[PDB]
Order: structure tokens, then C-alpha cells, then sequence
């Protein structure tokens, strides 16, 4: 037996101790030591399924978001389902899940990041391009969602009100090779990487590590609060065997990238927050960066089931980081076919922003100091 | 059998 709001925590640690030591946990005798911070844990179910912290529209509406400690890779919190009023144990983890897509929140870490990283860019004042575009060999064209074009822009206000054009271009001009391994340097992977994913996590598999989860998010935003270096998500500490044994797992880091490419990206990021998209996370005394999603509809979808004028979403997401914690938030429906409407775009950020103030009052909230080879000007930040 | 799964401060939230 075990509490209500634990079940996905436990199920990601039954798959991760039988993973290390091929053991399932239930047909032996050990005892297992976890990475949850429980007060954070029960403040995350709180958000969920109460009316004190987020205004949600309805009983249904999902979200799904996993908490990382940016300097170990250890997830501190994952809860990818609120309101199961049918407890079998163990269910779909959704927090880990990879079959929805993450649309724009995959911009900063397979266009931007890396076209800095291989120095395509040389700071975030260059001058990118939004106009009319089509994706690279073929004759269909990359729309915003204003269906307009910003013109000449800097990458900065690229990334801040979210242009598909600047975005997409800027992963022709990176290399599909080149992407795909900064990805994998993050944690993520396609089967096959297409321009389509400069803006979607859409891929073609999701039979396993495909795709992004809130999981693969969580840990590859961490490499840009830490100055570029991804931990694999971490839900055990310790195993002890009932044969008296002991195996300690320590969390070991991997280069993703430059120190200053992590900084670019940060500053950047910032400015989503506070003067774009995610002003619903803005929190005027923590230092935090992160991007918003929101997904769309197929074709086939917007002609036969999708009836409306509005905007609509099948996913919104939001990724942000501070100095210390890293979050990534999934909000939408079970059936996809179940369109996001109006109030119901802003849960993902004020998911986030209510989970952030809880973690981070009371510590001094540090921000990012300027590194080696970086100087300021302006409104940007150029290189040497 | 019997296992027991801890949280980050080590205090006992689950038996399985
Ligand atoms: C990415 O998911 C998506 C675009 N990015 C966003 C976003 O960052 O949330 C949007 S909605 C955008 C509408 N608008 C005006 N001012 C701020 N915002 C938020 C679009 C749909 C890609 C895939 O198109
Ligand atoms: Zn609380
Ligand atoms: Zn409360
Ligand atoms: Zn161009
Ligand atoms: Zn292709």
C-alpha cells in the first residue's frame, strides 16, 4: 500500500531500479531510496486538484510536468494526471509519456542553442529573418500563427513572440546531422529528424525514448540553468538488497554546451516572460527563462473534427528554469479530438508559476552572471 | 516480498 498523489513517482522508480539492477521491485525484498522531495510532491498535487493556486475551466483538463534539481538531474516531483476517479495502480504516466507534441518549447533546444553553439550566430542581436519561407525541397510554406511575417527581426524577438519562419530557417542552416546530436547531448532523439521538428516534437515511433516528455524537457532545460550540462532524470539514490548489499548511484554530467550558449540562451528566454508569451509566469523577484507551446491541428483534423472560429490547441506547454529548479508543464485533454479554448491556454503557465513560487521564496533568488568571452550591449548580448 | 521506498529525507512513504 502506498498514498494517492505518490503513484507516478513509484512507477518511474519500479522501472529505474529493475533498469540499473534488473529487479522488479515487487518480487524482491528491498529497500529503495528515492529523489522526491514529499512537501513538493503534496504542494504539486495541491496545484492540481484544489482550487487554491491555478483556475482551471473544467474537471477534465490535464496537466502533466516533472521538477528537476538543475545541478544533479534529480527529479524532485512528477505527476502526469489530476482527478482519477479510477484508481488501478500503477496507470500511464503521461509525465513520461511522449506521444503529444511539444510544438514551440522545442525551438530554444534544436534550433537556436545549437546555431549558436556551432556559431552560425554570433549574438542575439543578429538580424534573422521572418517573411514568407517554405520548408527546405518542397512547395509548402511555413505559416506563423497570425498567418503574417515580422519582417527583419532580431533572434532575440525571433524566440520571444515565436516565429515559425526565423525558427525553421535557422535549423537549415545549423544541418539536420548537427541537431540531431545536440538533441541527443539533451537527452532526446528521433527515429528520423525532419524540418518539420524546428517546430514540433512530433516524431514517428514514441515506442520508447522518441519524442519529448515533460521528463526529456525538465532535463534538457536544466543544461541551460547550469551552464550547459545534462544530467540524465534521476529517481533513486540508493538500493539496499535484503543479502545486506548496497549500490549508491551517482548522478554524472555531460557537456551539451558552452557556457555561454547556455547564457545566450537564458537572456534570451528571459524575455518571453516578460515581454512576451509567457507573461502568466512572470514572477518579478526570481530569476527564471523559459518558452510556451502550443501545438496545432492537423489537416485532416481542422476539416472534420475541429469546428470552430477560435484559437484552439490540442497541447500548450511551458519550459522554464531558475538558478536552481528546472520545470516543464504539458496541459490538454486525454482525446486530443478535445480542443484547448481561451482561459484554458494559460494553465500551463500558471501551473509553473505557482509550483516556481513555492520552491524558491525564502532562498535568495541568484541570477546569471555574465561569463568569460560575453559583453553586454543594448538590449543584447554579442560574443569575442 | 517486501520492499520499502523513501523520500529524499529518507522517511518511509511506501511498502511494496
Ligand atoms: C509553438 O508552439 C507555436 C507558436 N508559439 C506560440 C507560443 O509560444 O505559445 C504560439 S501562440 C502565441 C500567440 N501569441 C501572440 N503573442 C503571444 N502569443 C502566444 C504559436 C502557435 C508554433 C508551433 O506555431
Ligand atoms: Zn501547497
Ligand atoms: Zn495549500
Ligand atoms: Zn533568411
Ligand atoms: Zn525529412
Amino acid at each position: 500500500n502506498y498514498p494517492a498523489y505518490m503513484d507516478n513517482y513509484l512507477k518511474e522508480v519500479i522501472n529505474q531500479v529493475e533498469e540499473e539492477t534488473g529487479y522488479n521491485l515487487l518480487t524482491t525484498g528491498m529497500d529503495v531510496y528515492t529523489n522526491v522531495d514529499q512537501e513538493a510532491q503534496k504542494h504539486l498535487w495541491d496545484i492540481y486538484n484544489t482550487d487554491e493556486y491555478v483556475a482551471y475551466p473544467d474537471d477534465e483538463l490535464q496537466v502533466a510536468s516533472t521538477i528537476v534539481d538543475v545541478s544533479n538531474g534529480k527529479v524532485i516531483a512528477q505527476l502526469g494526471a489530476r482527478h482519477q476517479s479510477s484508481n488501478v495502480s500503477f496507470g500511464i504516466n503521461q509525465a513520461v509519456e511522449t506521444n503529444r507534441d511539444w510544438g514551440s518549447t522545442m525551438k530554444p533546444i534544436t534550433d537556436y542553442a545549437p546555431a549558436l553553439e556551432y556559431g552560425v550566430y554570433d549574438s542575439t542581436a543578429t538580424i534573422v529573418h521572418d517573411e514568407p519561407y517554405n520548408y527546405p525541397g518542397t512547395n509548402t510554406p511555413v505559416y506563423n500563427w497570425d498567418r503574417g511575417y515580422f519582417g527583419n527581426i532580431t533572434l532575440q524577438y525571433a524566440l520571444q513572440q515565436s516565429r515559425n519562419v526565423p525558427a525553421v530557417e535557422t535549423l537549415n542552416k545549423v544541418g539536420l546531422n548537427r541537431a540531431k546530436t545536440f538533441l541527443n547531448g539533451l537527452g532526446i532523439d528521433y527515429p528520423s529528424i525532419h524540418y518539420s521538428n524546428a517546430i514540433s516534437s512530433n516524431t514517428t515511433e514514441s515506442d520508447k525514448k522518441y519524442g519529448a516528455s515533460s521528463e526529456k524537457m525538465a532535463a534538457a532545460y536544466a543544461a541551460f540553468a547550469n551552464g550547459g550540462t545534462y544530467y540524465k532524470p534521476m529517481y533513486i539514490h540508493k538500493v539496499v538488497f535484503s543479502d545486506g548489499s548496497e549500490k549508491e548511484f551517482s548522478n554524472v554530467g555531460t557537456r551539451a554546451m558552452k557556457e555561454t550558449t547556455a547564457y545566450m540562451m537564458t537572456d534570451m528566454m528571459k524575455t518571453v516572460l516578460s515581454y512576451g508569451t509567457g507573461q502568466n509566469a512572470y514572477l518579478a523577484w526570481l530569476p527564471q527563462a523559459g518558452k510556451t507551446g502550443t501545438s496545432n491541428y492537423t489537416d485532416e483534423e481542422i476539416e472534420n473534427h475541429i469546428k470552430t472560429s477560435q484559437f484552439v490547441a490540442p497541447d500548450e506547454l511551458f519550459a522554464g528554469y531558475t538558478r536552481k529548479y528546472s520545470m516543464a508543464v504539458w496541459t490538454g485533454y486525454s482525446n486530443r479530438l478535445t480542443p484547448l479554448v481561451g482561459n484554458g491556454l494559460t494553465v500551463a503557465a500558471k501551473v509553473y508559476r505557482s509550483m516556481m513560487t513555492y520552491l524558491s521564496e525564502g532562498s535568495n533568488p541568484e541570477d546569471w552572471n555574465i561569463p568569460e568571452g560575453l559583453y553586454r550591449n543594448g538590449e543584447f548580448v554579442f560574443k569575442n | 516480498t517486501s520492499s520499502k521506498i523513501y523520500d529524499n529525507k529518507n522517511q518511509l512513504i511506501a511498502d511494496l
